[PDB]
């Protein structure tokens, strides 16, 4: 019953600082350390460091010096993680661990918080436009929808409301033009389409976006 | 400071094989080496601490053995469950992370489905053109795939997504897209999405004709 409770995403501007936060419980909090750790996009994990919650002492990677910051609240068994001056190179996922048991100075951790995402970026929210994807001319005929320019993440496709959920392929986004793009494709049997409706339904929620786009033969 | 030196970055492995990964230290780090799986969406687990010891609960399919320097960790009769991300942690000096090594799961063959799609109406209303291309179902992962346009390749203005494997068949899903100005996209009317894969000794074809 060990929780390690962490913020979801956040997202700010270059030269803002955060304070991450981890709400610990199932243990007594002093008597465990906790560690800090980062992964940025598509890379591996890279250790921060670690604090000792029954009197606040340190040790970190070098790195990070100026960087990072560690405190803990005991009143309320919560461990922070300040982070200061903040570029695009610190977009990336920050996660907290609860170390084993130990009186050394250094050692490995075992429980694991979910980390929170924080992206550092100027980039402005911005709706996606929705394309439908019609075929040119077969038994099973696949279609798609494409959701493009939108920021910030993420996108939910649905088609036809949840009623087609087999042969559903939701790609992951990549950047373009500074703004992400996704596709959607889903493959039903030549027989439904375009005979009955197949439509796709888009969700932006950071923008309020909500588009129902009808498949239809392309003039 | 400590440096780790895992390897290797990324394995395929056959259902109830065997896998290894190994670990070098830049110092003796006497046997303080942990293993991590990690799943995405998900906080990371430990596996194994002090180079073998499990933590109560993981599987004994997972195994670890080493000292000074040199170290790795296995897994035997793989199952589907196991295929993740794994990383080493030194903590004898320290804490430093090892690379991470990703599995995909061994399976059959499988030739792509292809779909080629032509800019919508709604977006040549806007001065741009997004041709599209769906590849489905296939495996391996590594695949190539050219557009070619009034029939001269076109490697420029092209962006790939890749699906994780399939849990429910372990194959792969990509999408490939070429944008082009909208005057770019009617100077021509043949479009083409070609795919070259070990199942086929000949590309996987799908094209269209833009006045058609």
């Amino acid at each position: 019953q060990v929780q390690l409770q962490q913020p979801g995403a956040e997202l700010v501007m270059p030269g803002a600082s955060v304070k991450l936060s981890c709400k610990a419980s199932g243990y007594t909090f002093t008597s465990y350390w906790m560690h800090w750790v980062k992964q940025r996009p598509g890379e591996g994990l890279e250790w921060i460091g670690e604090i000792d919650p029954s009197d606040s002492y340190t040790n970190d990677n070098q790195k990070f010096k100026g960087k990072a910051t560690l405190t803990v609240d005991k009143s309320s068994s919560t461990a922070y993680m300040q982070l200061s001056s903040l570029t695009s190179e610190d977009s990336a996922v920050y996660y907290c661990a609860r170390r084993l048991y130990s009186n050394s100075y250094y050692y490995a951790m075992d429980y694991w918080g979910q980390g929170t995402s924080v992206t550092v970026s100027s980039a402005k929210t911005t709706p996606p436009s929705v394309y439908p994807l019609a075929p040119g001319s077969n038994s099973m005929v696949t279609l798609g929808c494409l959701v493009k320019g939108y920021f910030p993440e993420p996108v939910t496709v649905t088609w036809n409301s949840g009623s087609l959920s087999s042969g559903v392929h939701t790609f992951p986004a990549v950047l373009q033009s500074d703004l992400y793009t996704l596709s959607s494709s889903v493959t039903v049997p030549s027989s439904t389409w375009p005979s009955q409706t197949v439509t796709c339904n888009v969700a932006h929620p950071a923008s309020s976006t909500k588009v129902d786009k009808k498949i239809v033969p392309r003039d | 400071d400590i440096q780790m030196t895992q390897s290797p970055s990324s394995l395929s492995a056959s259902l109830g094989g065997k896998v290894t990964i190994t670990c070098k230290a830049s110092q003796d780090i006497k046997k303080y080496i942990a293993w991590y799986q990690h799943k995405p969406g998900k906080g990371p687990r430990l596996l194994i601490h002090y180079t073998s010891t499990l933590q109560p609960g993981i599987p004994s399919r997972f195994s670890g053995s080493g000292s000074g320097r040199d170290y790795s960790f296995s897994i035997s009769n793989l199952e589907p469950v196991d295929i993740a991300t794994y990383y080493c942690l030194q903590y004898d000096n320290l804490l430093t992370f090892g690379a991470g090594t990703k599995l995909e799961l061994k399976r059959a063959d499988a030739a792509p489905t292809v779909s080629i799609f032509p800019p919508s109406s709604e977006q040549l209303t806007s001065g741009g053109a997004s041709v599209v291309c769906f590849l489905n179902n296939f495996y391996p992962r590594d695949i190539n795939v050219k557009w070619k346009i009034d029939g001269s390749e076109r490697q420029n203005g092209v962006l790939n997504s890749w699906t994780d494997q399939d849990s429910k068949d372990s194959t792969y899903n990509m999408s490939s897209t070429l944008t082009l100005t909208k005057d770019e996209y009617e100077r021509h009317n043949s479009y083409t999405c070609e795919a070259t894969h070990k199942t086929s000794t000949s590309p996987i074809v799908k094209s269209f004709n833009r006045n058609e």
